[PDB]
């Protein structure tokens, strides 16, 4: 398919769009669970993500079903949930996910939160984790918590590419 | 990438 890489961006703060709305939920629902998931990376980096609401960001989010435009297509129900893009212009960071899924912000079907924090970490500079527990992880799995605490493996990841925050 | 079942 279409690819991109750098290791990491260039700069602290970055720009994402929520370029399309997934029917499944609400645009604040959808709103939320984007928020928190990049608040997951700036609480342990000093990263910063400022929303935009039209033109072009680093970070594109969109919802598309089976070839979308980067011929790496979606396949439907389960399998592949979403991908993302490592750092650079054009399509990297940005990140897409299979609108063929049933996106929650609960438990009823795919966590949006979850699987944007995992992607959002590729949007980084981030790759797979070999730990079956890291959020980096590439096999989608269900925590069941009022609250979501990054994992170590991930935290010493995304500060090996940008430091420490607080 | 994430992937399920
Ligand atoms: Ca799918
Ligand atoms: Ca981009
Ligand atoms: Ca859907
Ligand atoms: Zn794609
Ligand atoms: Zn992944």
């Amino acid at each position: 398919e279409y690819n991109v890489r750098t290791l990491k961006w260039s700069k602290m703060n970055l720009t994402y769009r929520i370029v399309n709305y997934t029917p499944d939920m609400t645009h604040s629902e959808v709103e939320k669970a984007f928020k928190k998931a990049f608040k997951v990376w700036s609480d342990v980096t000093p990263l910063n993500f400022t929303r935009l609401h039209d033109g072009i960001a680093d970070i594109m989010i969109s919802f598309g079903i089976k070839e979308h435009g980067d011929f790496y297509p979606f396949d439907g129900p389960s399998g592949l949930l979403a991908h993302a893009f490592p750092p650079g212009p054009n399509y990297g960071g940005d990140a897409h996910f299979d609108d063929d899924e049933t996106w929650t912000s609960s438990s009823k079907g795919y966590n949006l939160f979850l699987v944007a924090a995992h992607e959002f970490g590729h949007s980084l500079g981030l790759d797979h984790s070999k730990d079956p527990g890291a959020l980096m992880f590439p096999i989608y799995t269900y925590t069941g918590k009022s609250h979501f605490m990054l994992p170590d493996d991930d935290v010493q990841g995304i500060q090996s590419l940008y430091g420490p925050g607080d | 990438i994430m992937i399920s079942f």
